[PDB]
RNA sequence: UAAGGUGAUAUGAACCGUUAUAACCGGCGAUUUCCGAAUGGGGAAACCCAGUGUGUUUCGACACACUAUCAUUAACUGAAUCCAUAGGUUAAUGAGGCGAACCGGGGGAACUGAAACAUCUAAGUACCCCGAGGAAAAGAAAUCAACCGAGAUUCCCCCAGUAGCGGCGAGCGAACGGGGAGCAGCCCAGAGCCUGAAUCAGUGUGUGUGUUAGUGGAAGCGUCUGGAAAGGCGCGCGAUACAGGGUGACAGCCCCGUACACAAAAAUGCACAUGCUGUGAGCUCGAUGAGUAGGGCGGGACACGUGGUAUCCUGUCUGAAUAUGGGGGGACCAUCCUCCAAGGCUAAAUACUCCUGACUGACCGAUAGUGAACCAGUACCGUGAGGGAAAGGCGAAAAGAACCCCGGCGAGGGGAGUGAAAAAGAACCUGAAACCGUGUACGUACAAGCAGUGGGAGCACAGUGUGACUGCGUAC
């Protein structure tokens, strides 16, 4: 599911309005796309579907200290 | 604790035999107790081929109700009612107005 | 003698107060011409 | 002349049988609903 | 308060407000009070104490 | 705890027990087929088919046990590939399923209202899903207030149908402040001295107290009617008990109870006392939660529909300061008041009732009250989801009609009998009306129509019934 795997970005939903108003329905997805993020400790590859705001958390904090934040919540990677 | 047992000469103190007295043969479930020779009914029991093919009219004794029934003391001559009491120990059925056991 | 049986109605109309009634599916009447 | 109910127990068991019921979400509460509801018979199996 | 006011007010008119200044019974006993309002000449009453 | 029992329709039959295990009631224990999460694989639930152990074997076999997947962890051995991962196996743990409402979260209508309708409404409702607990959630100020101050959340009453919002329409609708219910604050981002230092948990004896069987209970007789007395009349007695129920009619005193006084092998709820284990005090100091706050864009939530509009949330794009700093005070700014976000826990007051116990009712009384007073979610109906009835009363007690007749060894009936009553006979209390008969009185076979009404003979009864002829007269 459309799921950011360091941020958790569901989908939410929300309205379409017109200019005239009329509500309807609609989902606003993150942009996630699936990158291959390189550890040096692993020494591997290690794929994560994430969002760009995601990729900005891991050149912020690292892609260890994201990880561990992964392996410590449930995730599987 | 039940007042009224197997072998009571007892007294009947309501409905048409109001005054007779007689022993109680067995008591039943629901509150109803055969006396002997107390409530006499007309059974018009059907000759079946087997099984008492004598098929007269059978006279037997109806139940009476337990509360429409005292027991009777004999001591002081009249019906009388009962009481629990523990002596030895053990539960002891005791007449009113003597206090003495049963 | 096991008697007295009952009107066991029809297994069509759940009332059976109009179980006698009318069949309930489609009233055809044919004739109507009113212009 | 054919009319609508031709019966088949395979065809019934596996339409309405109680595996059918208990395979999905939707049938199970159909069974809640009937368990509920205190019926004698919960599907259409014996 | 106003309505017990006038029903007090009713009750010494048509006496049947008795105001003692002790009402006790000394046993716990149904039998002693039963007694309480023979003397006292009463079968329906309300007694009300402080 | 007992003199009676072997559940009910349900009689028997064969028995068991009688003051010490007959049954009954309770606590604990054993047993607990098969299906169903169903878990050894399968399957059209209630069936089919095994695997591997372990026995035992008459050699035909037979038992019992194990064998699900997933999550976490550990052990071993393990690719592409050398390390190493992925994987694979075997363990231990734990989970799943069902449940009426309440609860939190994720999704989310339309009819309707607007007298049409699209913004708005309905309404974040119905529903769907996920998750939890006995409650949940919220919760210890980036809060309000106004220059005074207040001091976590929750709930209730006001504030107030106010201020506002609003095709400024329909409608929506607060806070501040005040009165109450209940009221506890604490941790981690951290190292020292001290060093179980109270805590808060679990477990175990111990006490106090419920719950789960129970025990004792207090007293009335004559008399008349009656089928029968609980009624009437007479005269007593109990009452911390005259709540209620039953008994042949209406019982304080017949029964069961009730008030009251009591009781527990054993297993449990609650407190307390705690011993023993786990967390972990107090003091010195530092520390003070960043892809956050804020912003641009798009939405949503706030009573507040972007409007001059704060504040909160965040899909997207950015991006601080780091206490000499930061948030808020309804656009914005300056003062100066107040607070310290980006970590978390937290009882009570609150909501609910599938279920258990009592208790109550100007609640129902069988077309009512549950759909269901009754073998009712049944009979029936539908492929199915689903829908869904009708049906209470003999009598005080079966004493439920022996026997005799007619009949077809019928059905029904007539006696006889029971009983107060059979016009209480089971198609059974009471038995209305429609509707259908029989008997009797009167009328009626030359008379036209809302059928009555006014007049009215005659006749039949003991005033009633009928009503010839006649005037007027087209139901609701």
């Amino acid at each position: 599911s459309r799921v950011c795997q360091v941020t958790g970005k569901r989908p939410v939903t929300g309205n379409n309005r017109s200019h005239a108003l009329n509500a309807t329905k609609r989902r606003f997805l993150p942009n996630l796309h699936s990158h291959r993020f390189w550890v040096e400790s692993e020494k591997r590859f290690v794929t994560l579907r994430v969002s760009a705001k995601g990729m900005r958390v891991i050149d912020k904090k690292g892609i260890d200290t994201v990880l561990a934040e992964l392996r410590a919540r449930g995730e599987k990677y | 604790a039940a007042k009224i047992r197997r072998d009571d000469e007892v007294i009947v103190l309501t409905g048409k035999d109001k005054g007779k007295r007689g022993k109680v043969k067995n008591v039943l479930s629901s509150g109803k107790v055969i006396v002997e020779g107390i409530n006499l009914v007309k059974k018009h029991q059907k000759p079946v081929p087997a099984l008492n093919q004598p098929g007269g009219i059978v006279e037997k004794e109806a139940a009476i109700q337990v509360s429409n029934v005292a027991i009777f003391n004999a001591a002081t001559g009249k019906a009388d009612r009962v009481g629990f009491r523990f002596e030895d120990g053990k539960k002891v059925r005791f007449f009113k107005s003597n206090s003495e056991t049963i | 003698h096991c008697y007295e049986c009952s009107s066991d109605c029809p297994n069509l109309q759940p009332y059976f107060s109009r179980c006698f009634s009318t069949p309930v599916w489609i009233s055809q009447a044919q004739g109507i011409r009113a212009g | 002349m054919k009319r609508t109910f031709q019966p088949s127990v395979l065809k019934r068991n596996r339409s309405h049988g109680f595996r059918a019921r208990m395979a999905t979400k939707n049938g199970r509460q159909v069974l809640a609903r009937r368990r509920a509801k205190g019926r004698a018979r919960l599907t259409v199996s014996k | 308060r106003g309505a017990l006011k006038s029903i007090l007010s009713e009750l010494v008119r048509q006496d049947r407000l008795i105001v003692v200044e002790k009402f006790s019974v000394e046993a716990p006993k149904t039998k002693l009070l039963a007694q309480k309002l023979k003397d006292m000449a009463l079968e329906d009453v309300l007694i009300i104490t402080g």
